[PDB]
């Protein structure tokens, strides 16, 4: 608790640093409490936004996630993407949609995660309940990952939730006038239509 | 039918939601 | 005179066809009330949740029966809903899966949007006996409310407050001095389109025509609500008052308040006509 | 249509004996 709330509290980040190393020595060699478990995903969340902290922040993650509490933390940050206390809490969503993506679909996926993408994907539309332009750049990168790997992988009710999210994308792109999302959503697209054309695509080509 | 099959995909939507949340409940 | 089995006679011609004209049953039901008998069946017509060709009703009540079932299921092995949930607070839920809008537990507090269908549900089960029927009409309903009237619904207001003074200028008068025209219960009339303030028995009058695409229905009930308590309204002198007061009307005079609410759209939407 | 609902009910099936083991363990 008191390093997590140095995490929030610091003004330098080497502080950051050497946390997210102490919450690995936490996590690796020890037991992350598991009341400890919200405000360290939150944390995380928030640590992750830090460009020079990523990587040290995705391993404390990976690590914390390839412990017991790995479904938990999961399922602590599909909350934390849907919790209205937390729409505009933007950092904060867009960690905990990288985390999410990066454990169950990501390169560095965990497969002592036993969790589908459906499970998940319904806290990625929530985490865009509010519009924002990092939070769905985040989300249509690891969807983009999502899709283009899992693509076989994923039936027809992740088809579903992802065309949902794509839906919003496609909203949000009316009124936050931002040309990197607008970019990357609408490559989706044509990757979804490549997919469609090698048949890969299992979603309703009517939506 | 078709909203049958819409219903299906909607209780599979909650049954993962629910295996994530089971497994997250029990894995403690 | 016999209206009453002119306009039952006229029904089960409209019925007797294998298919229904959904357009004249639409029509019937704006100019007329549903026997109660054929009320069900009319309204899941109308409602899409029986289509038009009548032999297939009993393959498309199957499919209806199963979904209801396969969601029901579902919230049990969730264990969102229990045998002790009200039957009300069950629609609620099998609606939010069907829609994707199922909370993590059911502990969650409702969102406006649930207590609205909550409200339109405990009505319709007073209405519909069967428990899929009442299920399926009850989201059909919420579901016009989202669809088929999300513009409409918040013209309603303004329509109440033209439709009543137009037929007593000097009330509305009477609820502006009091500044009290913002806060009556819309939220109650217009979007849970009067469930809970009228009895069951007569709020089906209303919602024939809510179902046969008639909104402004709500606001002719709304309007004869305040003509029919006129003793009682020009007497109140309260905002918050007003708003209790219309939240909890005398039950009594509801009867009439639909019938001539039902006259009164009659009146100044005038009589629908019979298609050519 | 028939087969579609049929097959996403025995996929609904398998997460509902998932459920119903994973609370039985609890």
């Amino acid at each position: 608790q008191m390093i997590c709330l140095l995490c929030v509290r610091t003004a330098s980040s080497v502080d950051i640093e050497v946390s997210l190393q102490v919450l690995d020595a936490v996590v690796c060699y020890n037991c992350l409490p598991a009341e400890s478990l919200p405000l360290f995903i939150v944390t995380l969340c928030r640590t992750i936004n830090v460009k020079e902290l990523c990587e040290p922040c995705w391993k404390l993650m990976r690590n914390l996630l390839g412990t017991h509490l790995g479904h938990s933390a999961i399922y602590n940050m599909c909350h934390l993407m849907e919790d209205r206390a937390y729409m505009e809490d933007a950092p904060l969503l867009r960690g905990a949609v990288f985390f999410v993506g990066m454990a169950l679909w990501g390169a560095h996926r965990l497969y002592s995660l036993r969790n589908s993408p459906t499970s998940v994907l319904p806290s990625f539309y929530q985490a865009m309940a509010c519009p924002n332009e990092v939070v769905s750049y985040e989300i249509v990168l690891s969807i983009t990952r999502l899709i283009k790997k899992y693509r076989k992988e994923l039936q027809v009710v992740a088809w579903d939730i992802l065309l949902n999210i794509i839906e919003r994308l496609l909203q949000q792109l009316q009124t936050l006038d931002s040309p990197e999302l607008r970019t990357i959503v609408h490559d989706l697209l044509t990757t979804v239509e490549e997919l469609c054309d090698q048949n890969e695509f299992h979603g309703s080509q009517e939506r | 039918a078709e909203s049958r099959y819409e219903a299906q995909k909607r209780i599979t939507q909650v049954f993962e939601l629910e295996i994530l949340d089971l497994y997250g409940r029990l894995e403690k | 005179g016999f209206r009453g089995v002119e306009e039952k006679k006229s029904l089960e011609i409209l019925l007797k066809d294998d298919r229904l004209d959904t357009e004249k049953l639409c029509t019937f039901s704006q100019r007329f009330p549903l026997p109660s008998m054929y009320r069900a069946l009319v309204w899941k017509v109308l409602l899409g949740i029986l289509p038009p060709h009548h032999e297939s009703h009993a393959k498309v009540m199957m499919y209806r029966k199963e979904q209801y079932l396969d969601v029901l299921h579902a919230l049990k092995v969730v264990r969102f809903v229990s045998d002790a949930t009200p039957q009300a607070e069950v629609y609620l839920r099998m609606y939010q899966l069907e829609s994707g809008k199922l909370p993590r537990s059911p502990s969650f507090p409702l969102e406006p949007d649930d207590e609205v269908f909550l409200a339109i549900a405990k009505a319709m089960e007073e209405m519909v006996e069967d428990s899929v029927d009442c299920y399926w009409i009850t989201r059909r309903f919420v579901n016009q409310l989202n669809t088929k009237y999300r513009d409409s619904l918040p013209q309603l207001p303004k329509a109440f407050e033209q439709y009543l003074n137009l037929e007593d200028g000097r009330l509305l008068t009477h609820l502006r001095m009091c500044s009290a025209a913002p806060k009556l219960p819309y939220d109650l009339w217009f979007k849970r389109c009067f469930a809970g303030c009228l009895p069951e028995s007569s709020l089906q009058r209303v919602w024939d025509k809510v179902v046969s695409g008639s909104c402004k229905i709500l606001v002719f009930v709304a309007v004869e609500i305040l003509l029919t308590f006129k003793i009682k309204v020009m007497a109140l002198n309260s905002a918050e008052k007003i708003t209790k007061f219309l939240e909890n009307i005398p039950q009594d005079s509801s009867d009439a308040i639909v019938s001539k609410a039902i006259d009164l759209w009659h009146k100044h939407c005038g009589t629908p006509v019979h298609s050519s």
